[PDB]
């Protein structure tokens, strides 16, 4: 900020004051579980079930 | 007595053409198409909830 001064007034500092802020890591994972019985199924049938 | 078409028993002149009055088609035949089926009842799979 800037200061108004008389003639022989003193100044004053006021200087810029900074900081850090910090990314947290976040490891986000989907598991998806079956039977293998679902797996042949799906392939011979061709339901789309594992593609979806 | 004098001679009237009364005595003659002219049939009618007949128009070409049937006037009807029109009728709404399928609505659900426009809105979704037709798929390929073989003769029964179908059965389809769907999503009930995600991962």
């Amino acid at each position: 900020r800037g200061e108004v001064v008389g003639e022989s007034a003193e100044k004053s500092e006021s200087t810029a004051t900074f900081a850090p802020v910090t990314s947290l890591v976040r490891k986000v994972q989907v598991t998806q579980r079956f039977s293998q019985e679902v797996k042949w199924a799906d392939e011979s049938r061709q339901l789309g079930v594992l593609q979806t | 007595a004098v001679l009237k078409t009364s005595s003659f028993q002219l049939p009618r002149h007949l128009v070409p053409g049937v006037w009807q009055k029109a009728q709404g088609q399928s609505v659900l035949a426009r809105l979704s198409n037709a798929e390929p089926q073989e003769f029964g009842e179908q059965q389809y799979m769907t999503l009930t909830a995600p991962p």
